[PDB]
RNA sequence: CGCACGGAGGCGAAGAACCAUGGAUUUCCGAAUGAGAAUCUCUACAAUUGCUUCGCGCAAUGAGGAACCCCGAGAACUGAAACAUCUCAGUAUCGGGAGGAACAGAAAACGCAAUGUGAUGUCGUUAGUAACCGCGAGUGAACGCGAUACAGCCCAAAC
């Protein structure tokens, strides 16, 4: 929940750098992402934000 | 010349056509989406819409589903008219025709389609043929007719994607002067969707 | 329809029989090609016999050959193998279709054979 | 200048795998003793020189 | 393409090329340890008795081959 | 001797730097394509498809792009001083896809009804007109006209 620690203690690797997207972004429990691309073979965006 | 294969394909319950229909789709059924075919099922209609034996031509069947519905339900905020809401009642505007034409084309990425139309199907799926062309081929890019469906793909590209075809360019448009209001000035885009 | 016996199918493809004399009549005079031209001959009764392949595709091009043969009164036969009657007419490719307008030379075996069918 | 890609590309592959070690040694060797005394255009000359040779055969 | 890469020079390396006949650098993760052996010997005249392997971390490969009781640490072609 | 003004050293008149054009080299994954992988590793057009000498032999597709364009899916806040149709709006957002522009396009048209016009876009106007609507709030064309630019043709079948 709230940092106590109760969180932060979690010492698990996740969200490392993706092969093709410089940002770490890719989780390891996920498949690929949280920044552009993978799984989609394109670029990642999403309009959750920018108006189009 | 090919009259009665037009005539014949009218009733579809007349006599010979029906029997072929008994043994036809038996095989087609138990054959999944994407097939291919040496000849069209109706020779008049292919070689009507545009099909000739020539290299670079390919005609495929397609199956679809049966009835039209299959839709997701809206989230909350359903309360209302409801407007866009509903469930199994709505029918989708695209035909199980237009759907046959793509869902072909996205099989063969390379080629485009002048589109034929179905043969009938029962208890479920309808079928459809669908001729496609092939743009970078020879003999295709020869005959004046059956040219320009490949220039090479400068404007026409994924025809039937855009829509430009037979069933499409129908469906969302028919007629000309009169009743072409809130229809094709060019189309739905522009003159906001009806 | 009626069933041909692989014995009749010899002799004249154009006739009820299978192709043989059918090669005659091309060397002699008269024949047709495919379904299209053959159909015309029945329409304007010119062909003595015309043949039809059994195989056929779902072509159903040859669907109205019978009834539209039996009005005109043109006898027509069934052959097995589109290729077989394809080959007798000088055609590299096979044809479901038919023939012999004039039936030259074999105005003999032809017409004798027709009698066999519809005996 | 120096080698200049003329001589290269004219030369055979075997020749290329020669004159590619010729610079290599006087190169790495400059790198050692480079610490001793630094080099001016030589290393840097040799590199580039060597570099070009590789992207010749591997063009 | 080349199996070789350039010598790996480090404190660990110089010790090996000291006690222990030798060692080196390497490259080609996609190199076996036979390949680095042959293309070791191909380079200089020495027989390399045994070459080990070593992933890294560096994202490269390391393989320290040691000579055969007849050749010293070259440290000079 | 990049940004990048250092220390060392070096290159250049054997005409370097730098620019143009052309060539060489061009690891691994791949849209990523032999297979796997957080940019490494292990021993081949992956996948779909056309032609086919039926062999990946010859080819196609995939992804990107500021917005624009085309085809589909499609809200709610809001307005009606509440609110259900209506409205916001076919908007936002989503899915698929083309081009340098797209899309339309040579009448089973128009309908100033005519002895009249003559493919299609677009701009101005027609006009907040006709039409819609708790006939509430709101919504809302077209023919024609003046312009811009103009360009008409190919199949199926008969034989």
């Amino acid at each position: 929940g709230k940092g106590t620690p109760s969180f932060g203690k979690r010492h698990n690797k996740s969200h490392t750098l993706c092969n093709r997207c410089g940002r770490r972004s890719f989780h390891v429990q996920k498949k690929t992402c949280s920044s552009c691309g993978y799984p989609a073979a394109k670029t990642r965006s999403y309009n959750w934000g920018a108006k189009a | 010349a090919y009259k009665y294969l037009e005539e014949l394909q009218r009733k579809k319950q007349s006599d010979v056509l029906r029997f072929l229909q008994r043994v036809r789709v038996w095989e087609y059924r138990q054959k999944n989406v994407i097939h291919r075919a040496a000849r069209p099922t109706r020779p008049d209609k292919a070689r009507r819409l545009g099909y000739k034996a020539k290299q670079g031509f390919v005609i495929y069947r397609v199956r679809v589903r049966r009835g039209n519905r299959k839709r997701p339900v809206p989230k909350g905020a359903t309360y209302g008219k409801p407007t866009n809401q509903g469930v199994n009642e709505l029918k989708y505007q695209r035909s199980l025709r237009a759907t046959a034409e793509e869902r072909v084309g996205r099989r063969a990425a390379n080629l485009r389609v002048l589109n034929s139309y179905w043969v009938n199907q029962d208890s479920t799926y309808k079928y459809f043929e669908v001729i496609l062309v092939d743009p970078q081929h020879k003999a295709i890019r020869r005959d004046a007719r059956y040219n320009w469906i490949c220039d090479p793909v400068h404007k026409h590209r994924e025809a039937r994607g855009l829509t430009a075809t037979g069933k499409k360019s129908r469906g969302i448009n028919k007629g000309h002067k009169f009743n072409n209001t809130k229809a094709g000035r060019r189309k739905t885009w522009k003159r906001q969707n009806t | 329809a009626a069933e041909k016996k692989e014995r009749l199918t010899k002799e004249a493809a154009a006739v009820a029989e299978g192709k043989s004399k059918q090669d005659a009549s091309p060397k002699p005079y008269a024949v047709k090609y495919g379904l299209n031209h053959v159909v015309a001959l029945i329409e304007n009764k010119k062909a003595k016999l015309v043949l039809i392949a059994n195989d056929v595709d779902p072509i159903e091009l040859v669907v109205f050959l019978p009834a539209l043969c039996k009005k005109m009164g043109v006898p027509y036969a069934i052959v097995k193998g589109k290729a077989r009657l394809g080959t007798l007419v000088n055609q590299k490719t096979s044809a479901v279709a038919a023939l012999t307008e004039v039936r030259a030379e074999d105005e003999a075996a032809l017409a004798k054979l027709v009698s066999t069918i519809d005996a | 200048a120096g080698v200049k890609a003329y001589e290269l590309r004219t030369k055979s592959k075997e020749q290329l795998a020669s004159q590619l070690v010729d610079l290599k040694k006087e190169l790495a060797e400059l790198k050692v003793q480079k610490l001793s005394r630094p080099s001016l255009p030589k290393i840097k000359t040799v590199r580039k020189s060597i570099a070009c040779v590789l992207t010749v055969i591997n063009e | 393409y080349k199996v070789i890469e350039q010598p790996i020079t480090s404190e660990t390396a110089m010790k090996k090329v000291e006690d222990g006949n030798i060692l080196v650098f390497q490259v080609s993760m996609k190199a076996n340890k036979y390949q680095i052996k042959k293309a070791v010997k191909e380079l200089y005249e020495v027989d390399v008795l045994k070459v080990n392997t070593l992933v890294r971390p560096n994202g490269t490969k390391k393989a320290y081959v040691r000579l055969t009781a007849d050749y010293d640490a070259l440290d000079i072609a």
